[PDB]
């Protein structure tokens, strides 16, 4: 579930 | 990290100092919605609460913490410094239409069932309908300064070259979120008649309405 972007 | 997403993110940091420097230099906040910076400032509180769980990049680390500090300055800016300024009569969207279904759209459809991951659909929700509360107040006074439509072009850029990121993404990496892309389909939607004035008029030395 890592979220990479802003 | 691809150069869609690196222009997106460019032209989503210029937005934000377009703004900002606008009001600090006129001292004035005439022609902005309050309401907007208000739903803003809590996409991104609610987005970058993972700064105290995961670290991707000094370059991610670093443009969250700017995102953050200049939303919360714009927000100081209209609410206490340049109050005086501040149209309330004309920056009338009831919010709460957007920040209550928002909320429980989050809770139902998201990735999984925790407090982090809700609270970041919830800001990937909200995002796709922050600008209406600006949108709305142009309609009702009229027109809109050649600054404000500027400010207005690079925000709604932004997202649309994040659609172009996930699509190289799906591509390349075999990446996808559709959460993401849906709200990024309907944030981008919502600037189509701008986009359309922007063209046709702003960018030929006519003025907005
Ligand atoms: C990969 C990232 C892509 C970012 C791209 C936008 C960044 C804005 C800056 C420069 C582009 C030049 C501005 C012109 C944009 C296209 C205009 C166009 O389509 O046509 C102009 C005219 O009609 C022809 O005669
Ligand atoms: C001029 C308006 C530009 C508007 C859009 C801004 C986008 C970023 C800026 C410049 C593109 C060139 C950047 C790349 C320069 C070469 C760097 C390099 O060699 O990078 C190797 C890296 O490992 C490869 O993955
Ligand atoms: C550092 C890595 C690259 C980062 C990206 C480089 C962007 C800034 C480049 C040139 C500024 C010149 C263009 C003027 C600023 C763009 C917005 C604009 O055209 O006008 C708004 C302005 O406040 C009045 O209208
Ligand atoms: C007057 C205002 C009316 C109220 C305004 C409400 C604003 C809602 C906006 C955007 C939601 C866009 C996203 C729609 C949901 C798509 C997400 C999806 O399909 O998620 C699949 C997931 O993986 C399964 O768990
Ligand atoms: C106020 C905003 C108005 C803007 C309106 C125009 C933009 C509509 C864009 C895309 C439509 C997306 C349709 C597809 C969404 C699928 C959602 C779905 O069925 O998801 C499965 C579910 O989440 C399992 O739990």
């Amino acid at each position: 579930a890592e979220h990479d972007e802003l | 990290m691809n150069i869609f997403r690196l222009t997106g993110d460019l032209s989503h940091l210029a937005a934000i100092i377009i703004l900002l420097l606008k009001i600090w230099k006129s001292r004035s906040c005439a022609g902005i919605s309050g309401k907007s910076q208000l739903l803003f400032a809590l996409v991104f509180t609610t987005r970058y609460l993972d700064l105290f769980t995961s670290f991707i990049s000094l370059y991610n680390t670093s443009m969250k913490l700017i995102y953050i500090a200049c939303s919360y300055a714009t927000v100081y800016l209209i609410y206490m410094k340049f109050k005086a300024t501040y149209d309330g009569n004309h920056d009338t969207f009831r919010v709460e239409f957007l920040i209550v279904p928002v909320g429980g759209l989050s809770f139902l459809v998201n990735h999984d069932f925790s407090p982090l991951e809700i609270l970041w659909t919830f800001s990937i929700y909200l995002e796709s309908v922050a600008i209406l509360p600006q949108l709305f107040m142009i309609s009702k006074t009229g027109e809109a300064e050649t600054i404000t439509t500027h400010y207005l072009f690079f925000l709604g850029l932004y997202r649309a070259l994040y659609l172009v990121n996930w699509i190289w993404r799906y591509y390349f990496e075999g990446f996808f979120d559709l959460i993401a892309v849906v709200a990024g389909v309907v944030q981008t939607v919502l600037y189509c008649d701008f986009f359309y004035l922007y063209v046709t008029k702003v960018l030929k030395g006519k003025k907005l309405s």
